[PDB]
RNA sequence: CGCCGUUAGUUGCCAGCGGUUCGGCCGGGCACUCUAACGGGACUGCCCGCGAAAGCGGGAGGAAGGAGGGGACGACGUCUGGUCAGCAUGGCCCUUACGGCCUGGGCGACACACGUGCUACAAUGCCCACUACAAAGCGAUGCCACCCGGCAACGGGGAGCUAAUCGCAAAAAGGUGGGCCCAGUUCGGAUUGGGGUCUGCAACCCGACCCCAUGAAGCCGGAAUCGCUAGUAAUCGCGGAUCAGCCAUGCC
């Protein structure tokens, strides 16, 4: 019983390499838990915006953390086998425990 | 501000109170955001050139 | 009221807690 | 078995159970009275069942989950008026022009920047 | 107004009269959006129209609203020299508003110290034909058929 | 209604000096710049000159005045 | 006051970041301000290489900077003696091992940055400001284009009073999001103060 | 009744009444009542004169309170008036003692305002 | 943001049965709520009337109907507008000081005046007790459950949480009960005397908080004057940024 935190700050990354890991079978090997959503933080800046005075000017910018489950059930060892070199993004991240 | 004036280089401090901030890029001593380090120009600045990753304009 | 230091509303107004506002 | 509606308002969520039975509403593990205790808005989230003649020819268990009380009757009224449909399609004749399965999509406005309060402007002085 | 005549809003009846004044009476009785005890107040007082009169309480404050609606009033005017004070005719929908709003400021004139209790004496005493906000549209109509001279300019 | 818990603060280079003047005579006038020290009892007797950010001042140290901080007596401002 | 700019408000769509990496909140700072210094090492010694941009990315430790020139040959040098020297360069102040790679640019005359850094080095070389400009522009409208536009801040010519001069055609329409309108923007160092030039280049819808 | 020096106070509950001596308030009110054991709540008129006892001799042997009290803080400022203190100052020009602003605001401490000239050469202000 | 669908079940449940140390705590399932990716949905598309047309008025169906609600977004120009103290930057200027380091002081000075606010002057109220409903956020040399000591700030001990799972966290007005009874009051919390806590090398100048006592002015404000057209104003609490601490009632 696998655990797999999936988080970046882009979320057509994250679906696309979340459904990446889900590659062992759509349900037919382990059973699968699904891409599960998992709610985002929200980081947020704001910035007054020229230089000197003018206080009430302010612009919005915020940074948000993106967040998937996913989760794998009986870990067969091809299954594992295939965490090894198979990825392409670069802006995900992969906490793992069991 | 005044080169000098980053002693904020000043590894030990003497006490740890009189550590302040400052713009990694630019020396503002006043609005330097710690999450990244700039202060409040510079990280519009950055912002808007895409050189600070999933930093993005928010509107709701 | 909110200004009273000693009261239910006042503590809550300035954060804090102590014997007019117990913690629980 | 039963009936289903759901029914929001202003960031409260209830969900109506509709059963057949003597009248009894009950809401959040709670008695409906004892859930709305001394609010007069209160009476008006049954206000679909007293005018398709079903106050007392159902049971009601209710699940209400945000915001705040008040909203929370607004949104039951919604979702027992939609649960009452999907149990008779033909009740809406009597029901849809009362306006009970709109949806209230009146919401809190953002905060404004520069302003106090979203529409609340900062007094100024010299003009 | 510029652009549009601007259409009233449509207050939803009583929950206990089943009426649109009683709620207009009720927003105009509340404040700082407290209209929980804005109705709390306005019911308690239907209570006191009853153990103190043997009339039903809508009934009365029917009544009373009828008896405070000002069939004239002036409204200043600037013209080709100064503040001309016309007498003008007072519309069904400014009546509503004006006798309401009269009858919660005059019942907060009172002495009597519970609110409900201001509310009920000002609805029972306005039925009877007295009290404070009758005064304040007896006197409003005054100042009409005073400036009487100045009707021609009914806009 | 301050602040010495249980701690109680006086800058020590100042003490040194003061107790060191307490095996024989009191030296007049002592020159310091540290007014955010407390006075102890064992100050009681010798002048200390407290600083001002411009000026030494003839600070006299009565016993009636023990458990307060030195700069309590070098005003710094100058009105009318 | 007015125009934000047209990278930034893209930066949602059309546009993507120059830096595209994930850290958390004790990271962030750090991975940024060295993001920093390698582009800071790259714009001054690649300058006539003319760098439009440099993308960095990173993951297990590593970084993989993949800088895009108008022209590769000045990044390779003696057949590579200088593609290691600059990768070695980067690996003092990266202590994380770096990956330096190089991206052709077909078309300089389709990057606004670099349109922008062409003006920029003419006003420098006293070029004739209002010609320099009418004629940049032409430069990118016969590359295809759908649109562009270039501007020059103040002290045009040495004169006295600063001023700004214009340029532009086809389309360039900045309020659509759905746009893509590559903006550049190159300093020029004079001898009577600073000038600074803007570029827009249109191109594309969806 | 006479609780303490020279004290009346009559006609309200007990707590409210005592607080009507110098150096009582909300909390030696409560206090002094739970420790004599008289119910708050009574008014002061139908309280047992063995009650209005044990609460006299209470409230006046553990406390200063009154005369022995205003002459305790008058005579408790002289002592940093009379030391070369800041506070004394503050207290002999008669400004805010506790580290206040002064520049505008400190009307509680000075006394009406005393209003002066302002200009000389400048607009209607 | 508002309605609906598909994908997705270590958050969600008398939906449906089993168990209960009556907590979704346990088995157990994802229907529902939600979470968050991708989609549908609106088009003056349909009907009636005026119109040459664009469109206008109205009416159905619909969660929503003519720009459904709110953001982001600001043209050629104007002001020789603001900013060389954020950053650049031409010129001019100083170069045992117009640079540099300290310690202390100042930026907090008070006869006065203005702006923006906060807290009020009370009974549609204030106090105490019990009890009910949020959203958005933040948390490692951090949030601190829980236990013990203290009237308390807080100290000692200690669990969990790299957090949809632990914590900040109590939401508050509201509701039920009791008290106050028209009073400068059980309104108002300014001032001042005392005793403490914590942060910091250090709180005199000049920190915040807690406790005892003190309990000012203020009974709704001249001339004038500001905001707001709907979840708006009014009112009530909550969070963050900055930051050891904090003068925040400011700001977002
Ligand atoms: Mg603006
Ligand atoms: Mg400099
Ligand atoms: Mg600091
Ligand atoms: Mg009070
Ligand atoms: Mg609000
Ligand atoms: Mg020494
Ligand atoms: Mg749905
Ligand atoms: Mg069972
Ligand atoms: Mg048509
Ligand atoms: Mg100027
Ligand atoms: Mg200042
Ligand atoms: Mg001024
Ligand atoms: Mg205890
Ligand atoms: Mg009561
Ligand atoms: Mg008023
Ligand atoms: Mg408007
Ligand atoms: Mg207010
Ligand atoms: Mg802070
Ligand atoms: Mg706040
Ligand atoms: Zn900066």
């Amino acid at each position: 019983k696998i655990r797999i935190k999936l988080r970046g700050f882009d979320h057509k990354t994250l679906d696309a390499s979340a459904q990446k890991i889900v590659e062992a079978a759509r349900r037919s090997g382990a059973q699968v838990s699904g891409p599960i959503p998992l709610p985002t933080r929200v980081r947020r800046f704001t910035v007054i915006r020229g230089p000197f005075k003018h206080k009430d000017s302010r612009e919005h910018f915020e940074l948000r953390t993106h967040n998937r489950l996913v989760d794998i059930i009986n870990p067969n060892r091809k299954t594992i086998e295939q965490l090894m070199t198979l990825d392409l993004p670069t802006g995900v991240e992969i906490e793992i425990k069991t | 501000a005044r080169k000098a004036l980053i002693e904020k280089a000043k590894r030990t401090p003497k006490f740890k109170v009189r550590a302040y901030t400052r713009c990694v890029r630019c020396g503002r001593a006043r609005s330097v955001y710690r999450f990244f380090g700039l202060c409040r120009i510079c990280l519009r600045e950055l912002a808007h050139k895409g050189q600070l990753p999933g930093v993005r304009k928010a509107s709701w | 009221g909110k200004g009273d230091r000693r009261t239910r509303r006042g503590k809550i107004w300035r954060g804090t807690y102590g014997k007019y506002r117990p913690r629980k | 078995e039963q009936y289903y509606g759901t029914g929001r308002r202003k960031e409260a969520v209830a969900r109506v159970f509709l059963r057949p039975g003597n009248g009894k509403v009950t809401v959040n593990g709670q008695d409906f009275n004892e859930y709305f205790q001394g609010l007069v808005r209160a009476v008006a989230a049954l206000e679909p069942l007293r005018a398709v003649d079903a106050l007392g020819r159902f049971d009601a268990y209710i699940t209400v989950r945000g915001g705040g009380k008040s909203g929370q009757i607004d949104a039951i009224k919604l979702g027992i008026a939609r649960a009452l449909v999907q149990y008779n399609p033909d009740y809406r004749a009597k029901l849809k022009p009362l306006g009970f399965l709109t949806r209230d999509a009146r919401v809190v406005e953002r905060k404004k920047y520069g302003k106090h309060k979203a529409r609340r402007a900062p007094q100024y002085s010299k003009r | 107004a510029r652009r549009r005549r601007a259409e009233v809003r449509q207050l939803q009846p009583d929950l206990v009269y089943g009426d649109v004044l009683v709620t207009a009476f009720i927003n105009k009785i509340m404040r700082d959006g407290k209209k929980n005890l804005a109705a709390r107040i306005f019911y308690d007082a239907c209570k006191i129209i009853q153990e103190k009169t043997g009339q039903e309480p809508l009934k009365v404050f029917k009544q009373a609203v009828e008896n405070v609606k000002p069939r004239m009033e002036v409204r200043s005017r600037r013209v080709g020299g100064a503040n001309y004070q016309v007498p003008m005719e007072v519309s069904p929908r400014r009546q509503q508003s004006l006798a309401l709003r009269w009858l919660v400021q005059a019942a907060n004139q009172r002495p009597e110290r519970r609110a409900a209790v201001r509310i009920a004496h000002e609805l029972m005493d306005a039925a009877e034909g007295k009290g404070g906000a009758v005064k304040k549209k007896e006197d409003v109509e005054r100042m009409a058929e005073a400036n009487r001279a100045y009707a021609h300019y009914r806009w | 209604p301050r602040s010495l818990k249980k701690g109680v603060f006086v800058d020590d280079h100042l003490l040194e000096k003061v107790l060191e003047l307490n095996a024989k005579g009191e030296k007049r006038l002592i020159k310091t710049w540290s007014r955010r020290s407390t006075i102890v009892p064992e100050m009681v007797g010798h002048t200390i000159a407290v600083y001002n950010g411009k000026q030494h001042v003839p600070v006299y140290i009565t016993e009636n005045m023990v458990g307060h901080k030195l700069g309590e007596f070098a005003p710094t401002r100058t009105y009318r | 006051g007015n125009k934000i700019h047209p990278i930034g408000f893209r930066l949602g769509i059309t546009r993507d970041w120059e830096s595209r990496w994930y850290a958390g909140k004790k990271q962030y700072r750090h991975l940024l301000l060295e993001d920093q210094r390698i582009r800071g090492l790259l714009e001054k010694e690649l300058y006539s290489a003319g760098l439009a941009r440099v993308d960095i990315e990173r993951a297990a430790d590593n970084v993989a900077v993949t800088v895009h020139v108008a022209k590769p040959g000045v990044v390779i040098g003696r057949g590579g003696e200088r593609i290691r020297v600059l990768r070695e360069e980067l690996a003092k102040l990266t202590g994380k091992n770096v990956a330096l790679n190089v991206q052709e640019v077909q078309n300089p005359n389709l990057s606004a940055p670099l349109v922008a850094q062409r003006v920029a080095e003419q006003i420098e070389r006293r070029f004739a400001v209002r010609r320099a400009i009418k004629q940049a522009v032409q430069r990118v409208m016969e590359s295809g284009a759908k649109g562009a536009k270039v501007i020059v801040s103040g002290r045009i010519g040495g004169a006295e009073q600063a001023r700004t001069e214009w340029a532009a055609q086809g389309r360039v329409p900045l309020h659509t999001l759905r746009a893509n309108i590559d903006y550049g923007f190159a300093l020029a160092r004079t001898t009577y103060g600073v000038l600074g030039v803007k570029a827009y280049i249109f191109l594309g819808e969806v | 009744a006479r609780i303490a020096g020279v004290e009346i106070p009559r006609n309200k509950r007990v707590d409210v009444a005592l607080t009507y001596i110098y150096g009582i308030g909300k909390a030696r009110a409560k206090e002094a009542l739970e420790k004599t054991g008289i119910n708050p709540a009574t008014r002061v008129k139908d309280l047992t004169e063995a009650e209005v006892v044990r609460l006299r001799e209470y409230v006046e042997n553990t406390w200063k309170l009154e005369g022995e009290l205003r002459a305790e803080v008058a005579a408790n400022i002289k002592r940093l008036m009379d030391i070369g203190c800041y506070r004394g100052l503050r207290h002999r020009r008669g400004l805010p003692v506790r580290g206040q602003r002064t520049r505008t605001n400190a009307r509680t401490r000075k006394g009406p305002r005393k209003t002066v000239a302002g200009k000389k050469k400048a607009p209607r202000k």
